[PDB]
Order: C-alpha cells, then structure tokens, then sequence
C-alpha cells in the first residue's frame, strides 16, 4: 500500500493552489545582498523583493514575510529566439511580516 | 562701440558664459559616472551577453 507519486501530485499545496497570480503565500529569507531579499516560498525558484524602507531591520536571515505571487518563473520569448528566456527566478510582492 | 556705456550689457554676457562653462564641465562627467533613468550601452551590453538571444537548437 506504498503511496505513488500522482497522489502526491495531486494533493499538493501547489498543484491545489492553483494559478498563483494575486495568490497569498508566506516566504522565509534565507539570503540578504545589501537591501536586496532573497526569499524562498515552497516553489522551485525564489523572489527577490527589495527591503522595505518602513521597517528595514527587522527583514534578517530567517524571517517569514508574507507575498503576493504573480510569476512562478519570469520567462519570454523574443524575436528570433528557439526557445524561452528565464531569468530563473519568480516575480512576487512583498507585503510585510508574518505576525504569527 | 563703446564698453564705457554697454557696462551693464556686458556682465550679462560674461556671467552667463561663467555660469555655461561650469554646466558644460559638470555634464559631461556626472551623466557618465551618474546613475538616471536609463543604463548606458556599455553597461546594458553586458546585461544582454549574460542572456543572449538563441536562434539555434542546442
């Protein structure tokens, strides 16, 4: 009775997420260049938001940010191009700290 | 042409040319090092290498 693997595709946070344009998701900072936030969110690539001038210290390794999804992978086609051009990393808004 | 009774003619002439020089010197630097709007081609060909356009199969 060992469980296979389109079971757990299907019942996944993501794949029932849905789209995740304008979706709610919670991000944790594992990597801080100057003010610039790298934040991974359960996805295959991370954000990079920058800091927020309001509160700027309290943005550490670490801490659990709440985003607003558009992209899970910024990609594009230009002219003349045989395949897609990926930036390998995802677009999201910051919208401040997870208060649990 | 007489500079006795054009005096005051004459200072405007000059302390624009002064207030010219200086915008041309201070131009030509500060929209190089300085950083608005849009990047140079210099430093924008940089940014276009590190992802280039593939019109082939790899």
């Amino acid at each position: 009775n060992v469980e296979s693997f389109a079971s757990m595709l299907r019942h996944s946070p993501l794949t029932q997420m849905g789209p995740a344009k304008d979706k709610l998701v919670i991000g944790r900072i594992f990597h801080i260049v100057e003010n610039d936030l790298y934040i991974d969110f359960g996805g295959k690539f991370h954000c990079v938001c920058r800091r927020p001038e309001v509160d700027g210290e309290k943005y550490q390794k670490g801490t659990r940010v709440r985003l607003r999804l558009l992209d899970l992978e910024l990609t594009s086609r230009f002219l003349g191009a045989t395949t897609d051009t990926t930036v390998l990393e995802a677009n999201a808004v910051l919208l401040g700290i997870q208060e649990s | 042409f007489r500079d006795d009774a054009c005096r005051k003619e004459i200072q405007g002439f000059l302390d624009c040319a002064a207030r010219a020089q200086e915008a041309r010197k201070m131009r030509s630097i500060q929209e190089t090092l300085g950083e608005s709007g849009s990047l140079l081609p210099n430093k924008l060909n940089k940014l276009l290498q590190r992802f280039p356009n593939k019109p082939y199969l790899s």
